[PDB]
Parts: structure tokens; sequence; C-alpha cells
């Protein structure tokens, strides 16, 4: 197998750490969501091809600007996160994220990923959001900002349902094999 | 790690790990907030453990196997006796608070009630200033170890062969050179997750919710420190390339 590192990025409310812990975790976590990620290397085979996918979150880093891009070396795909709940998650993304992942890794595949897809017919999430004249965000607009932003692909997911979490992971894969 | 305290900490959760009898004895509020303070405990055992494979299993099997120029070794591994010395301390004081806490006739059912007093000791004092110049000096050579990891991996066979023969087991899957410097870089950042949601449910005792409250604020200054502190070193930096900064 070869071996590949994936760093995801994005505000805390996109759920980053959520989506590592639930694909990583084998048997979906029903007592008790860890707080915090260390690191995990996964066996994924994905068109044929063995490989160990190294998984790293920044969730903590957010507020230091000369310790969070010590995640970044040798990283081969970014999972840029943001939650569909979060109008304002989608809104950082193009100048405050992008910016620096193509600075820190210049030529890295970016797959811009729509978190929390489940709240996007939840009213309790409608209701909150209408009281800021927002609304959950659209498919279409997921992928404009994908579009927008030079990523290689855009891709929608639930960490709460499963629903979209492997299929994430696997496409990363193969983007971090891709030349 | 040693098997006591890997087996104290094997279940998934505080919940998991006491006795259904002992669990079912206490409020709702207690377990949450025992299960986050477990996961503190638990994430700082396996932080002592990563500091012990840097200096156990690499940099001295590096030192009595390997013929290195001196100063690879350290440039390879920086401040690893320092930083095992401040968390092996505190891993020390956290066992020890949750072993004065247990039942007379238990090794697992205990609560902890007073977290904060402990927190505000190891982030403050000489303890904390310890932390910050260690870590200052650690996240500004860790850009250095890297590189000069991958030049003696792919330059040096026997260095090759040292390499895949001690990280072979299936127990150092995640726990490569490269990946215990990240994994050291990225461990100030999460005390503060922790401490904020121990915090979140520690309103009972307005003593408790308090000394959290301070020690959260310490943390977040420590981090502050360290990251204003930093500046990444490059193996055969020019002045002139450092005075234009
Ligand atoms: C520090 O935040 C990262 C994390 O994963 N915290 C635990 C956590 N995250 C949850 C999301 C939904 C429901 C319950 C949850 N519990
Ligand atoms: C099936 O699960 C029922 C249960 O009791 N879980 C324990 C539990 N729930 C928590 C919520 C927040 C913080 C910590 C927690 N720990």
């Amino acid at each position: 197998a070869i071996r590949k590192k994936l760093v995801i990025v994005g505000d805390g409310a996109c759920g980053k750490t959520c989506l590592l812990i639930v694909f990583s975790k084998d048997q979906f976590p029903e007592v008790y969501v860890p707080t915090v990620f260390e690191n995990y290397v996964a066996d994924i085979e994905v068109d044929g091809k063995q490989v160990e996918l190294a998984l790293w979150d920044t969730a903590g880093q957010e507020d230091y600007d000369r310790l969070r891009p010590l995640s970044y070396p040798d990283t081969d795909v970014i999972l840029m996160c943001f939650s569909i709940d979060s109008p304002d998650s989608l809104e950082n993304i193009p100048e405050k994220w992008t910016p620096e992942v193509k600075h820190f890794c210049p030529n890295v595949p970016i797959i811009l990923v729509g978190n929390k897809k489940d709240l996007r017919n939840d009213e309790h999430t409608r209701r909150e959001l209408a009281k800021m004249k927002q609304e959950p965000v659209k498919p279409e607009e997921g992928r404009d900002m994908a579009n927008r932003i030079g990523a290689f692909g855009y891709m929608e997911c639930s960490a709460k349902t499963k629903d979209g979490v492997r299929e994430v992971f696997e496409m990363a894969t193969r983007a971090a094999l891709q030349a | 790690s040693m098997e006591m305290d890997e087996k104290d900490f094997a279940a998934d959760s505080w919940s998991l790990a006491v006795d259904s009898s002992f669990l079912q004895q206490h409020k709702k509020e207690v377990m949450k907030q025992q299960d986050v303070i477990y996961e503190l405990i638990q994430t700082e055992l396996h932080h002592v453990r990563t500091l012990k494979i840097m200096t156990r299993l690499f940099r001295t099997g590096m030192l009595e196997e390997l013929h290195l120029e001196p100063g690879v070794v350290q440039g390879l591994f920086p401040c690893v006796d320092e930083l095992s010395d401040i968390h092996t301390r505190f891993l020390s004081q956290l066992l020890e608070r949750r072993r004065q806490a247990l039942c007379p006739g238990s090794t697992r059912n205990f609560v902890i009630h007073r977290l904060g007093d402990l927190l505000i000791s190891q982030f403050s004092g000489p303890s904390a200033e310890q932390m910050c110049k260690t870590y200052s000096e650690f996240c500004s050579r860790h850009s250095k170890a890297l590189k000069l990891y991958k030049e003696l991996y792919a330059r040096d066979k026997r260095f090759q062969q040292f390499i895949r023969k001690v990280t072979r087991p299936a127990v150092l899957k995640r726990h490569g050179v490269q990946e215990c410097i990240l994994l050291v870089t990225q461990r100030i950042t999460k005390y503060p997750l922790l401490i904020s949601r121990i915090l979140q449910h520690s309103h009972g005792i307005e003593e408790e919710r308090q000394d959290l409250t301070t020690a959260l604020g310490l943390v977040k200054e420590l981090l502050s420190n360290v990251d204003e502190g930093i500046y990444q070193l490059e193996k055969g930096a020019r002045l002139q390339e450092i005075y234009n900064r």
C-alpha cells in the first residue's frame, strides 16, 4: 500500500472532528462522542488500489495562525469543510480558508465538503436560520462555491446518519492518487 | 504505557469503564462531566506514550544502532526529554487525582469533582513558563525535523532499514517519526476544547465552574504566547533571509 496524507480544514462549526471520528471508529459512537481526534491511518481500497490514508484534523488551531500551518507539510488531499446549517461557514471558504490552503499546499486537490446535510430539511434549523434572514445552504450554492475556488469536486455528507461519509474518503483517496 | 493505566483507560468512556451499579447511582450531569474528564486523561496517557515512542524507540534506538553525525538525532527529536518530563508529571497528577477518588474495594469506580485546581497549577507559574518555552522551541524546529527525516530516509540505507524495522509492528501504524512530531504539535491546541466541554458540565459547584473558567483563560494565554514565539527554522538558512522576514 502507498501512504497518502489527508487534512480537513474549515470553521469549528463545520463538524470536521465528527466526520473523522465517524469514518474511522468501526461501530458508530452510540455512547460518547469524543471531543477531539488525534490521528488515524485508514486502510482503503479504491478502484483496485490499496492505500494507507493518514487522517488529520485542524480543530483547535483556527485562532493560531503560526501553529495551524504545521499541520500542512506533505498533504496529498485537502477536505475543505462547511456546514449546510451555517451559510456563514460557507462564506468563510473563498477568502479565509482557500488562500491559506493554496499558499501552503500549492497543487494539492481540494474537495469542498458540505457537512450536516440532514439539517437541510430540519424544522428547528430552518426556524433558527430564518431569524437571521438566512436558510440552509442549497446544493447549487455548494457546487458554485466549489467551482469558484477551483475545487477538484463537491460532495455532501451527514456524519450523524453516516450517509455519504464513505464516498467522501474513497474519492479523497482517488484525488490523492492523481498526478 | 503501563498495563495498569492501559486497562483503566481501555473503555471508550467513563460510563463504560465504571461498574453499571456504580453508574446507576449518579445524575446524568455528573456522568457527562466524568466522560469528558476521562477523555482528557485518556488522551494525556496517549500523548505521554507518543513521547516515549520518540525517546525510547526512535531516539535511543538511533543512538544505539546507527552511526549518525553528532547533532542529527537532536535535530530529529528536538526538546523530547523536556516535553516527556512536563507531560509525565502532568499525567502523574491526573492519575493520582483519579486514584485518590476511587471507592474502597474498587480499582475502577471513581468521580473526580475538583479538576480545575490541578489545571490552574499546570497552566500557571513555573510549569506554564516551561511549557511556553519548550513548545515555542519545539514548534519552531518542527519543519526542520521533517526535512531532516526525509533526507536521511532517502539517502541512508541503514537509517531506512532501522525505520522499517522499528515501525513494522501494527501498534505503531499511526506512530511514525513525522506522525509523532505532528501529534506533539497538535496536543496543546486540544486543551481548550476539552476544558471548555468539561466547563459546560461543571456548573453544579460554583467554585469548580470558576476554577475551570480560570484554567481555560490560562491555557488560551499560553497558546497565544507559543503562537507568537514561533519562527520556522530552516537548515542552512542565510542571515540575509532571516533579517528580511
Ligand atoms: C469539540 O467538538 C468536537 C466534537 O466532536 N464534540 C463532541 C460532540 N459533537 C457533537 C455533535 C452533535 C451532537 C453531539 C456532539 N458531541
Ligand atoms: C446511549 O448513550 C446514552 C448515554 O448515557 N451516553 C453517555 C453520555 N452522554 C453525553 C453527552 C454529553 C457529554 C458526555 C456524555 N456521555
